[PDB]
């Protein structure tokens, strides 16, 4: 598996045309991930799931339900 | 964002020298202190992009049919016909903000490519622009809620103390005022190039610092000559250790000064990154009542724009 | 009551299973431990001298000769100690900048209620719960996140007698037959009344205005009173 | 803002003497970086006002 990219020579990974959420940073719009008999794959960073919101002059949406969520924040002092 | 740079101590101090490798080893971890310092800066620059450009992980797009209520948003919207995704205003932002890179890479200065490319930056901006026009402030606090654009202008006038009735008779008047203010931006960036000088200093301070670090290799630093092969091929091995030591200690402080200068400059960029992250959230996503935060006057909405090593904020105010 | 208590229970499972959420405070200890450990390792290096041991040089070379080897050890340790102090001053500036940020989060999110977006956390803010942490502080924020959505048909204004009517609070919605009044943040169908709207302009200005009737709460009170007076006509005439 | 200060690189070693300048030029641009640093401070202190 001898491959090349914008960052440079990359060996040990396999290029995948699919776009998924990725963690390990590479740079130049590239990631590396361990997936499926499993190896490391490299592919262009994904923006997430695509959602097309409808738009109209008379169309409007109001929430019919709500959920109370509690998050956390940690800062050094 | 600031230009990422990584420096190796071995070759930059003394290159192509076997005897100098043993003398440099006597300094212990001095390389580790400088290597980890520049490495933390390279990681910190990629962290500033995720907290500013992309606020949410969801991408929004513009429907094929366009009814803006009389306003013209085509200036801030990207052009799908171009090979690279960019807006009409981003044409001047990319062109007016400026080989030197490859020439400096020969002496051991390595410029690391950013994790976030330029094509993905406009994709984050287009998600915020298409969403703000459609969903307004709803997608920032939760799921995207489509709202008529006439109703979105009504609440933004309510927050500043103006009854929404004023909008209706002024729909034709505000349409000519909003479209004319956007046209003045194209003439302001083309004629006056000093408005983008804030981002030009970031490139200048980085280009001058790299050129400064290179020019120290030609100085003798009190030795006979700055050439390594000239000393080894002339003096004796016991005598050459005195001249080489003067070259090493002189290049240790010059490299330490650059790393110290980068740590101080990165603190100013980090302080501006947290400020841009607050401007992006309150002015663009929501509506802030703070004075001189989103700009002078009663604030309405803000339009983010992609810029090299930075970001441009187009604010709409009530004067 | 079931949503708030269930959200607190998820915090215990999040901190136990995932230890990387507290890694922000772990780097403060790591950067301080690695800086002290690296500063000590400089004592073992010779810094271009014969040996790093002080008693080895004094017990070997001459007092005039030992001043040369000791000077190489001092000047090497001066820059190493100066580098640490300079590194601490730069790192303390980042901690001081985070201390002023934690002081602002403590005042607005905990004590009061801030309307700022992405300040107290995502969503509409309610209250924050501070928590003690080593070399830091933990903020537990309570936010208002909507869940279910539904598509409605709205109108900018209602035309009844020839004068436009505008919503005082909320917007006008429709289920496909009758027009309802409800807030944007919550679905609460309400009949159009005079107290929820106000008369401004006319029907020939606002674009997209639709025709409907405006229910007046004063009408049935005088109507029921008129029907109450109805029984008095056949009384006196009888 | 703070007090605006400017320190000369040549006079800080010795003045009215060429022996300090001869060994100072062998050290490169150190004078330039130390002068631009103090100059940039005096400019930012006026911008704060």
């Amino acid at each position: 598996n001898v491959f090349q990219t914008r960052a440079g020579c990359l060996i040990g990974a396999e290029h995948v045309n699919n776009s998924y959420e990725c963690d390990i940073p590479i740079g130049a719009g590239i990631c590396a991930s361990y997936q499926t008999s499993q190896s490391i794959i490299a592919y262009t960073m994904s923006l997430g799931v695509e959602n097309s919101v409808a738009y109209s002059n008379n169309s409007i949406a109001i929430p019919t339900n709500f959920t109370i969520s509690v998050t956390t924040e940690i800062l050094p002092v | 964002s600031m230009t990422k740079t990584s420096v190796d101590c071995t070759m930059y101090i003394c290159g192509d020298s076997t005897e100098c490798s043993n003398l440099l080893l006597q300094y212990g971890s001095f390389c580790t202190q400088l290597n980890r310092a520049l490495t933390g800066i390279a990681v910190e620059q990629d962290k500033n992009t995720q907290e500013v450009f992309a606020q949410v992980k969801q991408i929004y797009k513009t429907p094929p049919i366009k009814d803006f209520g009389g306003f013209n948003f085509s200036q801030i919207l990207p052009d799908p016909s171009k090979p690279s995704k960019r807006s009409f205003i981003e044409d001047l932002l990319f062109n007016k903000v400026t080989d030197l890179i490859c020439a400096q890479k020969f002496n051991g200065l390595t410029v690391l490519p950013p994790l976030l490319t330029d094509e993905m930056i406009a994709q984050y901006t287009s998600a915020l622009l298409a969403g703000t026009i459609t969903s307004g402030w709803t997608f920032g606090a939760g799921a995207a809620l489509q709202i008529p654009f006439a109703m979105q202008m009504a609440y933004r006038f309510n927050g500043i103390g103006v009854t929404q009735n004023v909008l209706y008779e002024n729909q034709k008047l505000i349409a000519n005022q909003f479209n004319s203010a956007i046209g003045k931006i194209q003439d302001s960036l083309s004629s006056t190039a000093s408005a983008l000088g804030k981002l030009q200093d970031v490139v200048n301070q980085n280009a001058q610092a790299l050129n400064t670090l290179v020019k120290q290799l030609s100085s003798n630093f009190g030795a006979i000559s700055s050439v390594l092969n000239d000393i080894l091929s002339r003096l004796d091995p016991p005598e050459a250790e005195v001249q080489i030591d003067r070259l090493i200690t002189g290049r240790l402080q010059s490299l330490q000064t650059y790393v110290t200068q980068q740590l101080i400059r990165a603190a100013e960029i980090r302080a501006s990154a947290n400020l841009a992250a607050t401007k992006m959230s309150e002015c663009v996503l929501g509506q802030s009542k703070r004075v001189d935060f989103c700009g002078k006057g009663y604030h309405l909405m803000s339009f983010p724009q992609s810029a090299p090593h930075g970001v441009v904020f187009l604010h709409v105010t009530y004067v | 009551a079931n949503q708030f208590n269930s959200a607190i229970g998820k915090i215990q499972d999040s901190l136990s299973s995932t230890a990387s959420a507290l890694g922000k405070l772990q780097d403060v200890v790591n950067q301080n431990a690695q800086a002290l450990n690296t500063l000590v390792k400089q004592l073992s290096s010779n810094f271009g001298a014969i040996s790093s041991v002080l008693n080895d040089i004094l017990s070997r070379l001459d007092p005039p000769e030992a001043e040369v080897q000791i000077d190489r050890l001092i000047t090497g340790r001066l820059q190493s100690l100066q580098t640490y102090v300079t590194q601490q001053l730069i790192r303390a500036a980042e901690i001081r900048a985070s201390a002023n940020l934690a002081a602002t989060k403590m005042s607005e999110c905990v004590l009061g209620q801030s309307k700022r977006v992405d300040f107290c956390g995502k969503g509409y803010h309610l209250m924050s719960f501070p928590q003690s942490a080593p070399h830091g502080v933990v903020f537990l924020h309570v936010t208002y996140v909507p869940a279910q959505e539904k598509n409605f048909t709205t109108a900018p204004a209602i035309c009844h007698d020839g004068k436009a009517h505008f919503p005082r609070e909320g917007v006008f919605v429709s289920n496909g037959t009758h027009w309802f009044v409800t807030q944007r943040n919550f679905y609460e169908p309400q009949i159009i009344t005079t107290d929820n709207t106000f008369v401004s302009g006319n029907c020939d200005v606002v674009i997209g205005i639709v025709n409907n009737t405006v229910y007046d709460p004063l009408q049935p009170e005088l109507d029921s009173f008129k029907e109450e007076l109805d029984k008095y006509f056949k009384n006196h005439t009888s």
